């Protein structure tokens, strides 16, 4: 569908049956964006995770398969905890705890884009809650 | 070592509101940064920041605007884990949306 601006509390809060995309109030959700700054960096086999804080009371972690692209996997590890970034990837429920691949992201290094962001996600959410409200 | 827990976010008029121990995350201006204590305000209103562990490689002047990430040590002083610039800011905006989050669901 389309980029879903949403908030990390939110993305843990889409429902899943196991059994490629989740739903969000009712609606079908799988490409994402989140912004945050890097609260932490975990290195794996194959796989850097970037653990990801926008203050709205839960943390994401973001994996960038280092094959799948490995200049925007470098850019990742050269990040510092503190740094602020904005993430576009799928959601991936494999686990109990919902993760995101990430496809692509920019560091974001002027103060303002970050409330800006949060705009956006507010907005976002009071209308498709309005359109949730509207068909149910 | 900035833990799991997301911080929440607030003005630092709030900070005596909030619990010791918890992750919080605020703007707040320079007034005076000596013995390892920076002091910030916002207003009327101002908080004891601790960064003797996170010195800035950079000097810092008054009345600068920074962000903050700390842990509440107590009512009126943050233990600081992580500082960044908020240079150019747009104070009005960015008021507008702290707001907004805490009174959004």
């Amino acid at each position: 569908s389309r980029w879903n601006p949403m908030f990390i509390s939110d993305v843990h809060k889409i429902s899943f049956h196991p059994h490629y995309i989740g739903f969000w109030m009712g609606f079908p959700i799988r490409w994402i964006q989140i912004v945050g700054y890097i609260a932490a960096i975990d290195i794996y086999e194959g796989k850097h995770v970037l653990t990801v804080d926008d203050c709205s009371g839960m943390v994401l972690r973001v994996v960038f398969i280092i094959q799948d692209d490995f200049s925007m996997s470098k850019r990742a590890i050269s990040m510092s905890p503190g740094n602020v970034v904005c993430v576009f990837g799928k959601i991936n429920s494999f686990r109990s705890e919902v993760e995101l691949i990430a496809q692509s992201f920019e560091e974001l290094r002027d103060p303002n884009d970050e409330w800006k962001a949060w705009q956006k996600r507010m907005r976002y959410k009071k209308n498709l809650t309005k359109i949730s409200k509207n068909h149910h | 070592p900035l833990g799991s827990d997301s911080a929440k976010l607030i003005f630092i008029n709030q900070i005596n509101d909030c619990k010791d121990g918890q992750k919080l995350r605020f703007l707040g201006c320079v007034q005076s940064y000596k013995n390892g204590i920076l002091r910030l305000i916002d207003g009327s209103s101002s908080v004891t920041c601790d960064v003797t562990v996170v010195l800035p490689d950079v000097s810092i002047q008054k009345h600068e605007w920074l962000n903050i990430v700390g842990r509440k040590r107590q009512d009126g002083i943050v233990d600081v884990l992580l500082i960044r610039s908020a240079v150019g800011i747009n104070l009005p905006r960015y008021r507008q949306m702290v707001s907004e989050r805490q009174k959004c669901d």
